[PDB]
């Protein structure tokens, strides 16, 4: 259930503990998919102590230790929890990019926190309704 | 589960397993067809600079649900005619000997403790 | 290793131009509406993605300025305004950046 | 360009369309189901009575897991569970057209999802009247037990206390291996629970748990003829001549609920 | 409320209709064999059919040390020293030889597992079989016993002093020095208590658990 990355789990934890400190900073980081599938789990997590409560304790332990810089931990109580406090979940949009031309063809992705202030990313579109398929569906649910 | 070496303790008024003995024992064989040996298993212990047949009434390896795990490994001495050698045997026994496939009645009528 | 004798190039051409050793080719391949450049179906533009992160680069830059210092992450909202849009009241107690640029149109 | 483009079926498939599309999907499978709930009310086959060397069909089920099951001398007995899902009679091989010494039945269950199948499966399955099921296999049937095609078959089928065989493909372990078919033979039923279709089967059973295994009748020379005091073609809730209890058990197995077994 | 360990179902591909039904069995055995609440390092007395006798049961006493297993094969294992003899035995809580469950003492241990116990003194794990159930106070958590219990030599079935077992109730001090402590420390894995991809969280289960068990009542 875990991707076997860093020299070892230590690594791993700090490799995600680098990434994540870097999303929280940014709200929006490019890395390889691999990654980006591995760490985006951690950030639901993490938006959840943030709900949990700014006075929960071992919130801040978790916080401390996952987020190098402390500025951050401010941010997380009163910025990232405050905005996901409607949401459910699904805090983190991940999506595939062409993969890096640095002579390695690694599989790169963009991690983001939704809510963020940045520009919105070019998602992917369903087919409208107008079309004539999807017309031609439509006259057969009204009929139903 | 009573195998090569594994020290064992001798519960039995025996001679030769009352009297205190520097070497620490070295059982030799297992009287069964496989070759770890349980409770109510014979085997074969030195005692004494001598070689004697004895029961298992205890071991330290897992056992199954709802049964007690001994923290030593129990043995009763079984002379060559069937009797025991020793007339009385201290440790608590458990009571699944008599049940258990084998001559086992004996054993059973000088153990003075069951659990 | 060495085999015993010189592999024959009619040998060598049979092996490397068998199917398995040749070149694939692909049927996955899109167009992106919004930049009007290829895409493939399961991987996103570029050209249009690469505007996004040009402007995330520029609103970054704006927002280390107005920083002005190492670890001063705020613990507020932040916004983003361009020229043209001015703080409103619903912006109070959030971070506001201010872009020289207009309102892009592709971003809302 | 004039070429070939790769397409799933949600692609051309807009949101408010999408969501119309699963419950088209969902009523088709409810109509189709209940049209073939009742195999004695659609023209049956003439069924026969049993003689010596009649063989029953077999049933397609779905590896549950294994559970502690007690008996009434208050022994405990690992059980491996066994479920029987949308089995139904699919396709009828005659005797000389399949093998001159015995004919053959299909039986497939497990119905399985209509988005990403070749379509040669669907028009089969159209023409039967049931969905898609994930997986065919072939059971020696003799004439005068043959049924009807379409007809539902149940974990009721196989009775408490009958030895059966069931074969299925062993896990595989890749490069080091299994992924073979391998069958076990002569174990016994515990219990079926009717409601969920439940049969409980002494011992293990290959392959990992949600695995789907092929059941037949125990094939010992022992157990020859075992079908003569069960449901000699096979068990009908149609026919509805007794209804069975939800749970079957067999005797000595002690059901919960009972009074703690003391050994006198 | 007290939800028992077993009713709880692990994170798996399990169908979820088989804890269904192992949960009606347990419902339905509850009434017939009656499961008082207990947790570990409580001494509970209980009435099983023996098999090797003949219409003979037996009661045995011990603290319970572990509980293990799930849904119908749930165990509880109690412990005691009989005759100088400790005994470990691991009782299925619904299995059709269990008479009757008595808790003589409720009461909780200062860690959730006492196999450390084993390499304790005797005494901590000696327990009178004929001891009377203590009073119990129903408005009221199980009495916690904070008794930090001595160990034996170092050598040891296992080594609790590592940051892995984590043991709270033995008297470190006494038979480790602090640097030994430090070389069991190097096993420390202090991102292990960081990581949020090794937590499960049941209280939601829990919670729902409860209604349907009060519910089949
Ligand atoms: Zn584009």
């Amino acid at each position: 259930v875990y991707r076997r990355l860093g020299l070892g789990p230590e690594s791993r934890i700090h490799l995600l503990r680098n990434l994540l400190t870097g999303l929280v900073r940014h709200e929006r980081i490019e890395a390889t998919w691999a990654r980006a599938d591995e760490m985006r789990g951690y950030a639901e997590k993490l938006i959840d102590y943030g709900k949990l409560g700014d006075t929960n304790e071992r919130a801040m332990r978790m916080a401390d230790f996952w987020l190098t810089e402390k500025d951050l931990i401010p941010k997380l109580f009163k910025v990232l929890a405050p905005r996901f406090q409607g949401q459910n979940g699904n805090y983190t949009r991940m999506l595939q990019i062409p993969n890096r031309k640095e002579q390695d063809r690694a599989k790169m992705a963009v991690i983001e926190y939704k809510g963020n202030y940045l520009p919105p990313l070019p998602l992917p579109h369903r087919d409208s309704n107008l079309t004539l398929l999807n017309q031609l569906l439509l006259g057969l649910q009204q009929d139903l | 589960a009573v195998q090569k070496m594994t020290r064992v303790r001798v519960v039995d008024n025996s001679a030769l397993g009352s009297t205190p003995y520097h070497r620490p024992p070295r059982c030799i064989h297992v009287y069964n067809k496989s070759g770890v040996g349980k409770v109510g298993d014979q085997i074969l212990l030195a005692i004494r600079g001598q070689k004697k047949k004895a029961l298992i009434v205890g071991h330290r390896m897992p056992g199954s649900r709802m049964t007690p795990k001994f923290d030593s490994n129990n043995v009763v001495l079984i002379e060559d005619n069937g009797n025991p050698v020793g007339t009385r045997i201290k440790i608590p026994i458990p009571t699944s000997l008599r049940r258990r496939e084998g001559e086992y009645s004996k054993v059973l009528a000088i153990a003075q403790n069951f659990v | 290793a060495a085999p015993k004798n010189r592999r024959t190039i009619e040998v060598n051409r049979c092996r490397r131009r068998n199917p398995q050793k040749l070149i694939k080719i692909k049927n996955n391949i899109d167009i992106c509406p919004e930049c009007g450049h290829l895409k493939q179906k399961h991987v996103l533009c570029g050209y249009c993605y690469e505007k996004v992160r040009q402007e995330t680069t520029k609103i970054r830059q704006q927002i280390g300025a107005q920083e002005g210092g190492p670890f001063r992450a705020p613990s507020v909202e932040t916004m983003v305004l361009y020229t043209g849009e001015k703080p409103s009241e619903k912006d109070q107690g959030k971070r506001i950046v201010e872009r020289n640029i207009k309102r892009p149109s592709w971003f809302t | 360009l004039h070429s070939k483009s790769s397409t799933w079926w949600d692609e051309h498939l807009s949101e408010e369309n999408l969501s119309f599309v699963k419950q088209l999907v969902s009523d088709e499978n409810k109509t189709q189901l209940t049209s073939k709930l009742n195999p004695l009310k659609d023209e049956p086959w003439p069924l026969h009575p049993w003689e010596p060397g009649s063989f029953r069909v077999g049933l397609i089920a779905l590896k549950l897991g294994m559970m502690p099951l007690w008996t009434k001398d208050g022994q405990k007995h690992a059980v491996t569970l066994l479920q029987v899902q949308d089995c139904h009679v699919l396709k009828y091989t005659p005797k000389e057209d399949h093998n001159g010494k015995i004919a053959a039945l299909t039986v497939g269950g497990k119905t399985v999802s209509r988005f990403y199948k070749p379509d040669s499966r669907l028009e089969f399955y159209r023409d039967l009247g049931l969905p898609p099921k994930q997986i065919h296999k072939i059971f020696h049937v003799t004439d005068n037990a043959v049924i009807k095609p379409g007809t539902p078959l149940y974990a009721a089928h196989f009775r408490p206390g009958q030895y059966v065989d069931v074969t299925a493909k062993t896990i595989g372990k890749g490069f080091q291996m299994g992924n073979q078919n391998r069958t076990v033979y002569g174990l016994k039923v515990w219990r079926v629970n009717t409601k969920h279709n439940i049969i409980y089967v002494n011992g293990s059973v290959p392959g990992h748990k949600n695995c789907l295994v092929k059941i037949k009748d125990s094939t010992l020379p022992a157990y020859k003829d075992s079908c003569k005091n069960l449901p000699f073609p096979t068990y009908f809730p149609d026919g509805d001549e007794e209804e069975l209890p939800e749970d079957l058990f067999d005797e000595s197995v002690w059901q919960p609920s009972e009074p703690s077994i003391t050994f006198a | 409320r007290f939800l028992s360990p077993e009713f709880i179902p692990p994170r798996g591909r399990t169908n979820p209709l088989k804890f269904k039904i192992e949960r009606k069995d347990m419902l339905d055995r509850r009434k017939v064999l009656p499961i008082p609440e207990f947790y570990v390092g409580s001494i509970l007395r209980v009435t099983t059919a023996d098999p090797y006798a003949s219409g003979k049961t037996s009661q045995f006493l011990g603290i319970c040390i572990k509980r293990s297993g799930n849904g119908l094969g749930a165990t509880f294992t109690l412990r005691n020293t009989i005759e100088g003899q400790g005994v470990e035995i691991c009782f299925e809580l619904y299995n059709p030889r269990i008479q009757e469950i008595q808790v003589v003492k409720l009461e909780k241990r200062l860690d959730d597992n006492l196999l450390y116990l084993r390499d304790a003194l005797p005494e901590y794990s000696t327990f009178d079989v004929n001891m009377k159930p203590v009073p119990q106070e129903a408005c009221q958590e199980v009495p916690v016993n904070k008794l930090k219990v001595k160990m034996k030599p170092k050598p040891w079935s296992k080594r609790w002093e590592r940051p892995n077992f984590n043991i709270k109730g033995i008297r470190f001090d006494l038979a480790l020095t602090e640097e030994q402590m430090k070389e069991a420390q190097k096993w420390n894995k202090p991102w292990i208590e960081f990581d949020m991809m090794r937590e499960y969280d049941t209280s939601k289960i829990e919670a729902a658990l409860w209604e349907e068990i009060e519910a089949s009542k």
